[PDB]
C-alpha cells in the first residue's frame, strides 16, 4: 500500500443539517353520531387510496381463539350476502385495482388504491366485505390448509420469528404476547365459526373504526358514503383496559446450523400515547443503525462502540495483541415497538456466530450495555442534535405515496384519536431538553430487567443472568 | 509451543516462507577443533575493541572518583594525625 | 515419544554462555532450600538457645553440620552474586521488553532480599540483633502509626524470643513462595521465549530444540560455577561475613560499626545519604517501585533498541553502586566521604533504564 | 419545562364541561423587575387558548356530541384540545 | 541508493569507514555532552549538602 | 538530499530534520518506568540523537510539506493524465509526499556552509556513530532492526510491515535471516560488502509515518466526544 | 451514475465491476470512508448502498432533505470518491469478503434474483448482456488493486458520469456540483465506453444446485425448483413499443397474481419485464412449475395478442 492517504492530513468540510418544511393540506376529520371516524388528506393527483382501519388485532385473544383475527381476515374475502368471491374479484379487476388486507397485533386495515372515479365503488366493496360478509363453516373448513401453509411459510422468516419470540418472552399471559397466526393445533381444529362471530361482534364496533382517504379524494363525498354504509355500526363496549405486565427474561432458540445469529434485547417503555413518546423516539434515533457496508463509518456512539473493537489492535503491556480477523457484524438497528399500553425499546444485532466458545458476542453485548448506561448518565449536545434531525428526516421518509400517507393517517387516528400535524409534531421536537432525554434514558435502561430473544448459535451468546448484571456499574 | 506469544508474532509478521534451503551436518562428521583457534582469536579481538569502546566513560569517571578518594583519604589522615577529630 | 519431547520447546541459537545465569540461580535456590530444611530440623528459636544450638549442637554434634551451615551461608552469598549478574545481563540486552518476565523477576528480587535479611536475623548474634534494631528504628519513623506498628512487629519494646520465633516462621515460609514465583517466571519466559545475543523474529527453521543441548550447556556452566562456589565453602567459609556475629548478642552493648551483608549495602547507602528518615523511607519505597514496569497501563508504550551509549552508562551504574556501598561503610570514621557518597547516590538515582519515546513531542 | 397544553374535560352522561390544565407553582420569594412572565400554562403559544375557550363555550354548553374524542381512563370524561376553535 | 528526482542513480560519494580513534572520540564526546554538566552539578550539590547538613568539614584546623 | 530541489522550490529547507532537533520541555511526562527515581521525571536526559521521534509527526509543518509535495504530484497528473502512475510511486521515490531520508544518506555530499558548529558536530557524529554499531558489516539496513515484540507491541510497526510490497518484505526477511546466521559466529560480511551510508535507505519510515497519520485521522474528526 | 457494469466485462474480468461497486466507496486519496460517510450521516443524509442498475452503470445514491443535498459539500465528496481513488489492498480484501457474502446471500435468500442472473446468462449466450452480475469463484482471488486501477483508467472520463436529482431545483444542482475545487484539480477528459448488442437463447436449460445439502432448511426454502419461462420483448429504444410491452406485462401480471391480497400471502410467482436498449425479456418465474402452467401462460399471452381497442381499455 504505497499510495498515501491525504484524508488524514487534509482539512475536510462538514455538511450541516437544514430541514425543508413543505406545507401539506390539513388532515380533515369528522365523526358520525355512531362514533365511526372519517379522516382524509387531499393532494393534487389522479390516484387515491381509500381504506378502512380497525382497532382490533390479535391483542385480544386468550389462547383459545388465537389466530381468529387472521382467520377472519381470510374469511372476509370468501364472499358476502350480495356478492361472491368471483364477483368481488371481478369488481376489483374492472376497477383495475387490488384489495390489500393487513393484520397486526393491534390494528387491521383493508385498503384499495384506485382512481378518483372509483371511490364510491371501492367504499361499497369495503363496506360489503366488512359488514355483510357471510362466514359459513364450509368455507371455514376450506381455508384451514391455506392458513397452515401460510403458518409454515411465516415460520421461515427469521426476523418475524425473532420478534414473535421477543413478544412471547416479554408479555406472557396476555394476548399481546401471542403470535398473529396462532398455534398450528388451533389453525387445524380449534378455531370455529362461533369464535369468529364473537370476535367480529365484540371488536368491529363504531368508535373503533375509521375510514381513511388519501390523495385526490373529496372529504364531503367520503363523509356521505360513510354515513350511507357505516352509519349503522353498533356503539359496542369500550376497548378492553387491562394490565399487561412486562416479564424480563429470555427466549433462546438453538440452531447451530444457521449461518447468522440474531439477538434482540429490549426494555419496557410506556405506551405510544404517553408524553414520553417523542423522547423515546429521539432515543431510538440516538442509538442509530449500522450496516456492514459502512465499515468503520458508524455515526453513533452506540454502534461505533460495538464496531471499533473488531478494528482495534488491542495491544497491551503484559498481553499479546488480539485483533479480530474481520468485522463480523452484519447489522445493528435500534427499534421501538409501542402499543397503547406498553412498549419495547431496544436493539437488534445480526452477526456471524464465530468460532465456538469465542468472545465476539461477549464483547458485542458488553459494549452495547455499557453504551446504554453511558447514555443513561450523560448525552452530548451534538449527538442530541443529530438524533433530533434524524428523527425529523425519518418521520418525513415514511410519507412516500398515497398508501403510506393513508397508513400513517389511519394509525394515528386509531392511536391518538387524530392525526398530529407535522409542524405541531416538530414544534414538540425542538422543545425537548437534553436533561429530559437523559432522565428518560435513565428511567428505563439503568438497572432494569430486559427481555432477550436469540436465534442461532446460542453456544456463544451470553445467558440472561450475565446480561442482567451489566445493566448497572459499580461506579454508577 | 503453537499457542505461544512468539509463535503468534511470527505468524502475524512474517510471510509464508518460501525458497529457503538449509544444510546441516551431523555432529559425528564435524570436528570440534575445526574452527577453534580462528574463532578464539576473532572473538578475543572483537571483545577487546568493544570493551575499549564502552569502558571509556567508566574509566574516566573512575579516575575522577580516584582523585576525590585520594584527596579525602589524605585529608582524613591529616585530621587524625593532628588530634583535630 | 522422544521426538515429541525434543520439539516441545525451541529457542534461538544465539544463547551465549551468559544465558545460563538463570540455571545457576536455580542451582543455588535448590542448595539453599535443602540446607535450610536440614538446619531447621535442628534449630530452636529463642534468646537462650539459638546462638548455642548453632555453634554447640549443629556444628559439633553432627558429622558435617558445619558443612551444611557453610553451604547455607555461602549459597546465599552466591545466589545474590548470580542474581546481580542476571539482572545486569538483562539490562545489557534490553530484556525489559519481556514485561511479564521482568515484573516477576523484580518481585522475586525483593522477596529474596527479605528472605536473606530474616535468615541473618536467626543467628542471635551481635550483628543480627543490632541490624534488627537499626531497621526497626527505620520503621518507627512512619508518621502517626509508627510506634505502635513497631510494637506489633516486635511483640514488645525489645527483640525477644517471640520475635525470633516469628522471624523463623517467616524465614521458613518465604522461600517456598519464591519457588512459586520462579515457576511463574519460567512459565512467562516460555510464553515469550529468550532474547539471545541479538533480537530476531525466527520461524521454526531458524530455531533449535531446547532439549538436550541447552540442558548440557547448563550442566557445564553449573559445574564450573559450583567449582567456584565450593572454593569459598571449604577455604573461605567466613569471607562473606562479619566476625561480630560470632559474639552472642548483648543488648547492653552496641558494636563499633553496624554493617549489613554485602548484598544489602546499596540499600543501606540510600539511608545514609538521605538525612531525613521519612524522606529516606519514601525514597527507598520509590526506588523499589520504580524498578518495576507497572506504569503506564492504558497509555500506548512500546520499546525501542539499545545502543552503545546506554551500555556504557550501564557500566557506569555498576561503578556508582559499588562506590556507594564502600563509602557508606567508610563514612562512620571519616566524615569527608559524605561528598563522594552523596555524589554516587545521586548518580545512581539518575540512570535511565527505559528510553522514554515521550522525550520528544510538541506543544498545543 | 414542557407539559400539555390546556384542555377541556367533558362528562357525557352528566353532560358537564370545564377547562383544565397544568399549573406550575414554586415557593414564593422576591420577583424580578425586568421580566413579565411568559405563557406558562400554554407553553410556546401566543395564548389563543383563551379565545378558543371563549368561542367554544356556547358550543359546549349547548350540547356537543363528542363521541369522536378520546376518554380519560375508565371514567365518563373526554378531553377536547384547545389548539383550534371548536365548531363541530 | 535512492534515485534522483529525474529518476537516475548517481555515483556514490567516496567513503572510508571511520577508524577506531574516530569512534572512540565520538563516544567520549557524546558521553561528555550527556553527563559532564549533570555530574558537575551533582558534585556541587553533594558538597553543599555534606558541608551543611551532615557537618563534613573538608579542612583541618 | 535527493528531495532537495523539491524542498527548495516550496521554500522549505534542503537540510535534514535530524538537525533542528531540540528540547522543549523539562518534565518528560507521562513518567515511565522502569527508571530510577530522578530519571523517571526526565529533568536530565541521555540521548544519542538516533531516537525515533515519532510524536513529532504530529505537527502542522510536516503536514504542510506533505500536502505541498502531493499538490505537485496532482498538478503533474492533471497536466499529463497519468494519475494512477503518480499515486503508485514507491515511497523511496523522492517525489513521494512521504519520502524520508536517514541523516547519513546525505552527510557526505551536503553543502555544510549553512550549518552551525553544532550541526557540523551532528553530521560528524551521525556518520561515525553509524560506523560504531557495525550493522552495515552484517549486511543489514537500519530499518531492518525495527522489529515488533511479542508483548507491548508497536502497533504501527506491525502494520507498517504489512504495507510493504511482497518482494521487499521477503528481501527484508532474508537479510534478517542472513544477519542471524552471521551473528551465530559473530562473523561479518566481506569488507567489500560493507553497506555504503548512502545505500542505507529508510525504506520503512514512509510506511511507518503513513500508518501513524492514518491512525490519528479518526481522533481529529470524532463522531462524538464520548465515542470510542 | 458511473458507467461500468457486467456489459463491459469479459470472461477474464467477470465480476470486476462488483469490486468497483465497493472499492470506489472505500477509502480514497483525499477522503477516507470514515470521513465521507460519517460526515454525510451526521448531516441527516441517508447513504444508500451502491447498486448496478441496468447491468451497465453503478448508481451511488444519497437521500435527504433537499436543502441538505443542495449544499456543495455532498457533491464534493462524491466527486472526490469518483475522481481520486486509492484502491488500497486491505480495502480490496474487505471488498472481496463483501462480494463473496453478496453472492452467497443472493443465492440463499433471493432465489428469484439468482434465477434472473441465470436467465440473462443463458438468454444472451455470446453477447454482453449475458455476462454474470455476480463474481465467479475463480475471479475472487484474481481481482486486486492493479486490475482495479487499469479498469479505472480505461473507464475514466467525465463523459462516464451523470448526476440525477428528483426534488431539487435544477439551478441549485448546478450550483452544487460546480463549486468543487477537486473537479478543477482533475485531468479534463471526455472518455466514452461502448458495448455491442445482444441476441437471445436462454433455454430448456439448467443450473444445478442441491439446496437441501447447501443451507439449513429451517429459515430458507430448500425444496423448490425455480423455472423462468421468458420471451423476447422490445426495449426502451422505441417508446411506443415500450408502452405496449408495459401494458402487456401489466395484463399478464394481473391475470396471474391474486386480486385479494392477504397479510402473509407467500411469494410463488413473478411476471417480469426486463427492458434494455433495443432488446428485453418478458416472462414468468415460478416454483414447482408445470408444463400445463407454462402452456396456460403462453396461451394467455397469445390471447392478449388478439384483444381489441375496447378490450384493451381495462388493461390500459
Ligand atoms: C471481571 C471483573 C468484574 C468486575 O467488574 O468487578 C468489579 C468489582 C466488583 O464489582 P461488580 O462486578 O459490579 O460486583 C458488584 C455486585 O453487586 C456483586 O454482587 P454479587 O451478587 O455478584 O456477589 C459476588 C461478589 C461478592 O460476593 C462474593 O464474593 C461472595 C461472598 C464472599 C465470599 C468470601 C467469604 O463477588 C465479588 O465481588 C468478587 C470480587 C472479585 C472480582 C470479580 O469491583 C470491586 O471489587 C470494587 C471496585 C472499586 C475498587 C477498586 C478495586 C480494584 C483495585
Ligand atoms: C544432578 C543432576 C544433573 C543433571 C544430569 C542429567 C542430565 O544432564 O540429563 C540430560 C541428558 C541428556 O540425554 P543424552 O545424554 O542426550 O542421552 C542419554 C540417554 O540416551 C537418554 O535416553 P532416553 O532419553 O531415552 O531416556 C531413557 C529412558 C528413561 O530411563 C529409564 O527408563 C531407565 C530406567 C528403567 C527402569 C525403571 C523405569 O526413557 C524412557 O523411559 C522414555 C522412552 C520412551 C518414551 C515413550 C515412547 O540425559 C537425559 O536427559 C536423561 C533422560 C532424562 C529423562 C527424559 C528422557
Ligand atoms: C584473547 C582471547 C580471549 C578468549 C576468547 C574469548 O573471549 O572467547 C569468547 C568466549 C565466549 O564469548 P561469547 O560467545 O561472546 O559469550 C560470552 C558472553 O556470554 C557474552 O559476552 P558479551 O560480549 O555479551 O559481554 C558481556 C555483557 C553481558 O554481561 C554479562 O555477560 C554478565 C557479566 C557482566 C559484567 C559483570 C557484572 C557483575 C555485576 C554484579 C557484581 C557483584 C559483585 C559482588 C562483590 C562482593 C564482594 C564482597 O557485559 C559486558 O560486556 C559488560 C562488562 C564489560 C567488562 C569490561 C570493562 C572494561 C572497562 C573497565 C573500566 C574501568 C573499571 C574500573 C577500574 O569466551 C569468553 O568470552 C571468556 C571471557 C573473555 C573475557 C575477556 C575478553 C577479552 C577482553
Ligand atoms: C525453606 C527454606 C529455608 C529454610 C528452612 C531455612 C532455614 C534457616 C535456618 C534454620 C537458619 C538458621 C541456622 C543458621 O543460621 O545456620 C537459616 C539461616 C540463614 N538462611 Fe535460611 N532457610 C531457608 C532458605 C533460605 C534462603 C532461600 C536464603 C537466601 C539465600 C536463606 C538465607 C539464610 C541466611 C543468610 C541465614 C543466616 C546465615 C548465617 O547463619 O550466618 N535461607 N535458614
Ligand atoms: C531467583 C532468582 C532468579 C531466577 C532463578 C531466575 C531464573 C531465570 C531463568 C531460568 C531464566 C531463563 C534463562 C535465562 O535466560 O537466563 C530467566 C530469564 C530472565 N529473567 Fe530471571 N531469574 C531470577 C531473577 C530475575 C530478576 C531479579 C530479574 C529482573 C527483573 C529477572 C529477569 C529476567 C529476564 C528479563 C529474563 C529473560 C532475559 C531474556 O531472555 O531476554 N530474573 N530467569
Amino acid at each position: 500500500m504505497t499510495t498515501p492517504s491525504l484524508s488524514s492530513i487534509l482539512r475536510h468540510t462538514r455538511p450541516i443539517f437544514k430541514e425543508t418544511l413543505r406545507a401539506a393540506r390539513p388532515t380533515l376529520q369528522n365523526a358520525l353520531p355512531n362514533g365511526f371516524r372519517i379522516a382524509s388528506e387531499s393532494k393534487d393527483g389522479d390516484t387515491c387510496t381509500v381504506g378502512v382501519w380497525i382497532d382490533a388485532g390479535s391483542r385480544w385473544e386468550t389462547e383459545k381463539n388465537n389466530g381468529v383475527a387472521h382467520f377472519l381476515e381470510h374469511m372476509n374475502f370468501k364472499g358476502t350476502g350480495k356478492r361472491s368471491r368471483q364477483d368481488i374479484e371481478f369488481g376489483m379487476e374492472k376497477m383495475g385495482a387490488h384489495l390489500n388486507a393487513y393484520t397486526s397485533r393491534e390494528h387491521t386495515c383493508y385498503y384499495v388504491k384506485c382512481f378518483k372515479k372509483d371511490v364510491p365503488e371501492a367504499v361499497d366493496i369495503l363496506a360489503d366485505i366488512l359488514l355483510n360478509s357471510k362466514r359459513t363453516e364450509q368455507d371455514l373448513d376450506a381455508e384451514r390448509q391455506t392458513i397452515v401453509q401460510e403458518k409454515e411459510d411465516v415460520e421461515a422468516r427469521i426476523d418475524e420469528v425473532l420478534m414473535d419470540h421477543l413478544h412471547s418472552a416479554a408479555f406472557e399471559g396476555s394476548g399481546l404476547g401471542l403470535s398473529i397466526l396462532g398455534p398450528l393445533e388451533n389453525i387445524q381444529k380449534s378455531i370455529t365459526k362461533g369464535m369468529i362471530d364473537d370476535f367480529v361482534k365484540t371488536h368491529y364496533t363504531g368508535p373503533r373504526m375509521a375510514l381513511v382517504g388519501s390523495g385526490a379524494v373529496d372529504h364531503g363525498q367520503l363523509c356521505d358514503l360513510a354515513s350511507k354504509y357505516f352509519g349503522a355500526l353498533p356503539t359496542g363496549q369500550p376497548k378492553p383496559s387491562g394490565f399487561t405486565r412486562f416479564l424480563g427474561g429470555d427466549k433462546r432458540e438453538t440452531n447451530q446450523l444457521n449461518p447468522l445469529t440474531h439477538v434482540a434485547v429490549a426494555f419496557q417503555t410506556p405506551g405510544i400515547s404517553h408524553p414520553d413518546a417523542i423522547k423515546i423516539k429521539v432515543l431510538e434515533q440516538l442509538l442509530g443503525s449500522y450496516s456492514r457496508d459502512k465499515g468503520e463509518a458508524a455515526y453513533s456512539c452506540f454502534a461505533r462502540a460495538i464496531v471499533m473493537d473488531f478494528y482495534d489492535p488491542k495491544v497491551g503491556q503484559f498481553f499479546r495483541p488480539n485483533k479480530a480477523g474481520h468485522n463480523p457484524i452484519h447489522s445493528l438497528n435500534a427499534f421501538w415497538a409501542p402499543y397503547s399500553d406498553v412498549g419495547l425499546l431496544g436493539f437488534y444485532a445480526i452477526a456471524e456466530p464465530g468460532k465456538s466458545y469465542g468472545h465476539e458476542w461477549e464483547n458485542i453485548l458488553h459494549y452495547a450495555m455499557r453504551e446504554l448506561i453511558r447514555v443513561s448518565r450523560n448525552i452530548s449536545e451534538e449527538e442530541f442534535e443529530r438524533a433530533k434531525n434524524q428523527l425529523k428526516l425519518q418521520t418525513m421518509l415514511q410519507l412516500d405515496g398515497t398508501t403510506n400517507i393513508a397508513d400513517d393517517i389511519g394509525r394515528q387516528v386509531l392511536s391518538f384519536g387524530a392525526r398530529v400535524p407535522l409542524a405541531s409534531f416538530f414544534e414538540q421536537l425542538d422543545a425537548i431538553s437534553r436533561e429530559d432525554l437523559i432522565r428518560v434514558a435513565h428511567e428505563y435502561f439503568y438497572d432494569k430487567d430486559p427481555v432477550v430473544a436469540v436465534i442461532g448459535d446460542t453456544d456463544n451468546v451470553p445467558e440472561y443472568d450475565a446480561l442482567r448484571a451489566v445493566t448497572y456499574s459499580v461506579d454508577l | 509451543e503453537g499457542h505461544s506469544a512468539y509463535v503468534a508474532l511470527e505468524q502475524r509478521v512474517n510471510t509464508r516462507q518460501k525458497g529457503i534451503i538449509q544444510r546441516h551436518l551431523s555432529p559425528y562428521d564435524v570436528d570440534i577443533r575445526g574452527n577453534g583457534f580462528r574463532q578464539i582469536y576473532r572473538l578475543g579481538m572483537q571483545k577487546i575493541r568493544y570493551f575499549g569502546l564502552i569502558g571509556t566513560p567508566c574509566l574516566l569517571v573512575a579516575g575522577a572518583y580516584r582523585g576525590i578518594w585520594v584527596f579525602c583519604e589524605r585529608l582524613e589522615d591529616e585530621r587524625y594525625w593532628s588530634n583535630a577529630l | 515419544n522422544k521426538i515429541s519431547l525434543y520439539r516441545s520447546y525451541s529457542t534461538t541459537i544465539l544463547l551465549s554462555p551468559a544465558y545460563s545465569l538463570g540455571f545457576c540461580a536455580s542451582i543455588f535456590i535448590v542448595i539453599q532450600i535443602i540446607s535450610g530444611y536440614i538446619l531447621a530440623s535442628n534449630y530452636i528459636a529463642s534468646t537462650n538457645e539459638s546462638f548455642n544450638i548453632i555453634h554447640n549442637v549443629i556444628m559439633r554434634e553432627l558429622d558435617t553440620g558445619w558443612l551444611i551451615r557453610f553451604n547455607h551461608i555461602n549459597g546465599c552469598a552466591f545466589l545474590f552474586i548470580v542474581i546481580y549478574m542476571h539482572i545486569y545481563r538483562s539490562l545489557y540486552h534490553n530484556s525489559i521488553t519481556k514485561t511479564s518476565v521482568w515484573i516477576v523477576g523484580i518481585i522475586m528480587y525483593i522477596l529474596i532480599c527479605g528472605i536473606a535479611f530474616t535468615g541473618y536475623s536467626l543467628v542471635y548474634g551481635q550483628m543480627s540483633l543490632w541490624a534488627i534494631v537499626v531497621i526497626c528504628s527505620l520503621v518507627t519513623a512512619i508518621p502517626f502509626i509508627g510506634n505502635k506498628l513497631l510494637i506489633l512487629i516486635w511483640g514488645g519494646n525489645i527483640v525477644s524470643s517471640v520475635t525470633l520465633q516469628r522471624i523463623f516462621c517467616i524465614h521458613y515460609l518465604l522461600p517456598l513462595l519464591l519457588i512459586l514465583f520462579i515457576i511463574i517466571h519460567l512459565y512467562n519466559l516460555h510464553n515469550v521465549n529468550s532474547t539471545g545475543d541479538n533480537y530476531f523474529i525466527n520461524n521454526r527453521y531458524d530455531r533449535i530444540n531446547f532439549y538436550p543441548l541447552l540442558l548440557i550447556r547448563d550442566v557445564f556452566i553449573g559445574s564450573n560455577i559450583l567449582i567456584i562456589y565450593n572454593i569459598f565453602v571449604y577455604y573461605y567459609s567466613d569471607l562473606f561475613g562479619h566476625p561480630d556475629n560470632y559474639v552472642p548478642a548483648n543488648p547492653l552493648v552496641t558494636p563499633s560499626e553496624i554493617m549489613p551483608e554485602f548484598y544489602l549495602l546499596p540499600f543501606y547507602a540510600l539511608i545514609r545519604a538521605i538525612p531525613h528518615k521519612v524522606l529516606g523511607i519514601i525514597i527507598m519505597v520509590l526506588f523499589l517501585l520504580s524498578l518495576t514496569n507497572l506504569y503506564p497501563i492504558y497509555f500506548i508504550r512500546f520499546y525501542n533498541n539499545i545502543n552503545i551509549l546506554q551500555r556504557s552508562l550501564l557500566l557506569l551504574l555498576l561503578l556508582d553502586l559499588v562506590i556507594a556501598s564502600k563509602l557508606c561503610l567508610l563514612i562512620n570514621h571519616y566524615e569527608s566521604f559524605y561528598l563522594l557518597l552523596i555524589l554516587s547516590i545521586l548518580c545512581v538515582l539518575s540512570h535511565h533504564i527505559y528510553n522514554t519515546s515521550f522525550n520528544f513531542s510538541n506543544s498545543i | 419545562m414542557n407539559h400539555e397544553r390546556p384542555w377541556v374535560f367533558l362528562n357525557k352522561v352528566t353532560g358537564k364541561w370545564g377547562a383544565c390544565g397544568w399549573q406550575p407553582f414554586w415557593k414564593a420569594t422576591s420577583q424580578s423587575l425586568n421580566y413579565i412572565p411568559d405563557n406558562f400554562i400554554a407553553l410556546r403559544t401566543n395564548g389563543s387558548w383563551v379565545r378558543n375557550l371563549w368561542q367554544s363555550s356556547k358550543v359546549l354548553d349547548r350540547g356537543l356530541n363528542a363521541s369522536g374524542y378520546p376518554t380519560v381512563g375508565t371514567t365518563d370524561w373526554v378531553r377536547i384540545p384547545l389548539d383550534a376553535p371548536l365548531e363541530a | 541508493a535512492t534515485t534522483a528526482v529525474s529518476g537516475e542513480l548517481l555515483t556514490k560519494t567516496p567513503y572510508t569507514r571511520p577508524g577506531y580513534a574516530a569512534q572512540w572520540t565520538c563516544l567520549v564526546v557524546l558521553f561528555l555532552k550527556n553527563q559532564l554538566l549533570m555530574r558537575l552539578f551533582f558534585a556541587f550539590v553533594a558538597y553543599v549538602v555534606a558541608m551543611k547538613v551532615f557537618g563534613a568539614r573538608f579542612h583541618v584546623d | 538530499m535527493n528531495d532537495a530541489p523539491i524542498l527548495a522550490k516550496l521554500g522549505l529547507s534542503k537540510v535534514n530534520t535530524y538537525y533542528f532537533q531540540r528540547r522543549k520541555h523539562i518534565f518528560a511526562l507521562p513518567i515511565t518506568i522502569p527508571n530510577f527515581p530522578l530519571a523517571a521525571l526526565g529533568i536530565f536526559r541521555s540521548t544519542d540523537m538516533f531516537e525515533e521521534r515519532t510524536l513529532e509527526r504530529y505537527s502542522r509543518d510536516e503536514r504542510e510539506k506533505t500536502l505541498g509535495k502531493a499538490a505537485l504530484l496532482l498538478k503533474e497528473a492533471k497536466e499529463k493524465g497519468n494519475y494512477s502512475e503518480l499515486v503508485r510511486l514507491d515511497p523511496t521515490d523522492p517525489r513521494h509526499p512521504y519520502y524520508f531520508e536517514h541523516p547519513w544518506q546525505s552527510a557526505l555530499k551536503m553543502d555544510t556552509v549553512s550549518l552551525t558548529p553544532y550541526q557540523q558536530y551532528l553530521r560528524w557524529h551521525c556518520l561515525t556513530y553509524r560506523a560504531m554499531h557495525e550493522w552495515d558489516r552484517q549486511g543489514l539496513l537500519y530499518d531492518d532492526l525495527m522489529q515488533p515484540k511479542a508483548l507491548a507491541t508497536d502497533p504501527f510497526l506491525e502494520e507498517a510491515i504489512l504495507r510493504l510490497p511482497y518482494n521487499q518484505r521477503v528481501e527484508r526477511e532474508r537479510r534478517l535471516s542472513r544477519a542471524y546466521d552471521l551473528a551465530l559466529r559473530r562473523e561479518y560480511l566481506p569488507d567489500e560488502d560493507c553497506i555504503h551510508p548512502e545505500d542505507d535507505v529508510a525504506y520503512l519510515h514512509p510506511y511507518y509515518h503513513m500508518v501513524v497519520d492514518e491512525h490519528r485521522e479518526q481522533h481529529e474528526n470524532p463522531v462524538d466526544v464520548y465515542s470510542r | 451514475l458511473y458507467k461500468d457494469g457486467p456489459v463491459y466485462e469479459n470472461i477474464f474480468n467477470a465480476g470486476i465491476s462488483s469490486f468497483m461497486k465497493h472499492a470506489l466507496t472505500k477509502d480514497g486519496l483525499t477522503s477516507s470512508e470514515y470521513i465521507t460517510k460519517t460526515f454525510l450521516q451526521k448531516a441527516g443524509i441517508i447513504v444508500h448502498e451502491p447498486t448496478v442498475v441496468n447491468k451497465s452503470a453503478i448508481a451511488f445514491t444519497v437521500e435527504g432533505f433537499r436543502d441538505t443535498l443542495a449544499q456543495p459539500a455532498v457533491a464534493d465528496k462524491f466527486w472526490q470518491s469518483l475522481l481520486f481513488p486509492r484502491f488500497s489492498p486491505e480495502n480490496v480484501k474487505e471488498v472481496k469478503r463483501l462480494v463473496e457474502l453478496e453472492s452467497k446471500e443472493t443465492k440463499r435468500d433471493s432465489p428469484f434474483a439468482y434465477l434472473q442472473d441465470i436467465l440473462h446468462k443463458t438468454a444472451f449466450k455470446g453477447s454482453p448482456l449475458g455476462h454474470t452480475s455476480f463474481v465467479p469463484a475463480y475471479n475472487l482471488g484474481y481481482i486486486d488493486s492493479n486490475k482495479l486501477f487499469d479498469r479505472w483508467d480505461a473507464h475514466y472520463g467525465f463523459g462516464n458520469i451523470a448526476v440525477i436529482a428528483t426534488n431539487i431545483e435544477h439551478e441549485a444542482v448546478l450550483a452544487a456540483i460546480t463549486d468543487s475545487a477537486w473537479v478543477a484539480r482533475a485531468h479534463n477528459k471526455v472518455g466514452g465506453v461502448a458495448a455491442p448488442a445482444s441476441k437471445y437463447s436462454g433455454g430448456e436449460g439448467y443450473d444445478v444446485v442441491h439446496r437441501a445439502k447447501e443451507f439449513d432448511d429451517q429459515f430458507t426454502d430448500v425444496y423448490s425448483t425455480y423455472t423462468a419461462y421468458a420471451f423476447k420483448a422490445p426495449g426502451r429504444s422505441n417508446l411506443k413499443e415500450h408502452a405496449a410491452s408495459l401494458v402487456i406485462a401489466q395484463a399478464l401480471s394481473n391475470a396471474v397474481s391474486p386480486v385479494l391480497n392477504t397479510s402473509f400471502a407467500p411469494k410463488r410467482l413473478e411476471v417480469f419485464y426486463q427492458a434494455y436498449d433495443t432488446v428485453g425479456l418478458i416472462g414468468l418465474s415460478s416454483v414447482q412449475a408445470s408444463n400445463a402452467q407454462l402452456k396456460a401462460f403462453k396461451a394467455a399471452l397469445s390471447k392478449i395478442g388478439t384483444l381489441s381497442e375496447a378490450d384493451l381499455a381495462v388493461h390500459k
